[PDB]
């Protein structure tokens, strides 16, 4: 389990920086690589970092990257200066197979030796010689990258933007005075911006029936999302918005 | 320079689908080719590196192969589960530079349809001492994922004020959305009762709160 954290709200121009760490296994022995995807985007690859301390980058971005680590806190960072409204996106640590094979041989028609004749004396050792069934031939080199993501972290969202940043007031729901078997209770996070926010139920003893939907956006700007629980005992929800530094674990009664 | 890939394709149950993946002799006929599936909420999944591997726990439905500038896969015995955004990827040049596909987003057809469940909250006390009033309808496990919600008070349709998110895939496949009515605090003691109206293929549900009992 790969885990990214940082900042949830950067500004224009600022420099984005981030750090990953791993739950369960040593960084120290994988390669570490950064890929984000930006909103209604693919996925687009910024760089990574080898056993070897070897850094390489996505060459349209390696201008503005920077990614180092630490080996002695098992801890892999990542920079990104100078930063736009098009750097807002979901950030995500990954482990990466990195590995390029070289593959030498002869071109079609020539060999090393066998049956080249008189031209096998007459193109070296060098070189290649032409098969019975131009005279001599150097050899060819094919270069194979091999690249791919071993293992994926569950993603930062960071938004760069200017705007201010405002803190949910969190509201308990329940039902009216007016039953059913299932008591179904809620919590609503109202006027929020940005995103995200994170919602549990009794500090995350409490999975089996939750549904927490995601935000809707009013044209203020500000966010508000709901989550509901539906029980056949104390309810509380804990919210939480990194942007504001906001936390608030709401009591929900009946 | 980015890997060419279909933006949408669709199979139905049970039934097979192949998503092309087209590039140059730099990047895709390099011959090392990998696919990941993005399904919302969870993290990105690895299902097939150098063509034609797959990865830990990738069934064999999923198969990758690649003919020249042009990688495949192919996703066998369709299941509403294999719904997500594939892409593909491929080094180039490098094996530190890696470029992603524009990504194929896959509908599985034939799925049953599902009505949706409503619930509709009244607003808090605190915040009614706020003098406001938020009235929140929540619209959970329906198939297809295409609602509309219409809001009443006293028999009249209430349009100003009203916000309704999109719908949003859920795990099992199913969609659910939310629809908020920001209301003050007196226009919520103003009225008798209000309705949440969500209707789905023809079919409507209906939840009212009333603000003499909502106290």
């Amino acid at each position: 389990q790969l885990r990214e954290s940082g900042p949830s709200l950067v500004k224009p121009s600022q420099t984005l920086s981030l750090t990953c760490t791993a739950s369960g296994f040593s960084l120290s022995d994988k390669a570490v690589g950064w890929v984000r995807q930006a909103p209604g985007k693919a996925l687009e690859w910024l760089g990574s970092i080898d056993t070897g301390g070897n850094a390489g980058y996505n060459p349209g971005l390696k201008s503005r990257l920077s990614i180092t680590q630490d080996n002695s806190k098992s801890q892999v960072s990542l920079s990104v200066s100078t930063v736009t409204t098009e750097d807002s996106a979901t950030y995500y640590c990954t482990t990466v197979h990195q590995r390029t094979k070289t593959t030498k041989s002869c071109p079609d028609g020539y060999s090393d030796g066998y049956r080249c004749g008189w031209r096998r004396s007459y193109c070296g050792d060098r070189n290649c010689c032409r098969v019975d069934g131009g005279n001599c031939a150097s050899y060819s080199y094919t270069y194979t990258y091999e690249w791919y993501v071993d293992a994926w972290g569950q993603g930062l969202l960071v938004t760069v933007s200017s705007a201010s940043t405002t803190a949910p007031k969190v509201y308990p729901l329940s039902s009216c005075c007016g039953s059913s078997s299932t008591v179904t209770l809620g919590c609503l996070v109202s006027s929020y911006m940005p995103e995200p926010v994170t919602v549990t139920w009794n500090s995350g003893a409490l999975k089996s029936g939750v549904h927490t939907f995601p935000a809707v956006l009013q044209s203020s700007g500000l966010y508000s999302l709901s989550s509901m629980v539906t029980v056949p005992q104390t309810f509380t929800c804990n919210v939480a918005h990194p942007a504001s530094s906001t936390k608030v674990d709401k009591a929900v009664e009946p | 320079a980015v890997l060419n890939q279909p933006s949408s394709v669709s199979g139905s149950l049970g039934q097979r689908v192949s998503i092309t993946c087209s590039g140059s002799s730099s990047n895709v006929g390099n011959g090392y080719v990998s696919w990941y599936q993005l399904i919302p909420g969870s993290a990105p999944r690895t299902l097939i590196y150098g063509d034609t591997s797959r990865a830990s726990g990738v069934p064999d439905r999923f198969s990758g192969s690649r003919s020249g500038n042009t990688a495949t896969l192919t996703i066998s015995s369709l299941q509403a589960e294999d719904e997500a955004d594939y892409f593909c990827a491929s080094a180039e040049d490098s094996s530190s530079n890696a470029v992603f596909g524009s990504g194929t987003t896959l509908t599985v057809l034939g799925q049953p349809k599902s009505p949706p469940s409503v619930t509709l909250f009244p607003p808090s006390t605190e915040e009614l001492n706020g003098n406001k009033a938020t009235l929140v309808c929540l619209i959970s496990d329906f198939y297809p994922g295409s609602v509309t919600v219409v809001w009443k008070a006293d028999g009249s349709t209430i349009t100003r004020n009203v916000e309704t998110t999109r719908a949003s895939k859920q795990s099992n496949s199913k969609y659910a959305a939310s629809s908020y009515l920001s209301l003050t605090s007196s226009d919520w003691k103003s009225k008798g009762s209000y309705s949440c109206e969500v209707t789905h293929e023809g079919s409507t549900v209906t939840k009212t709160v009333k603000p003499s009992e909502c106290s």
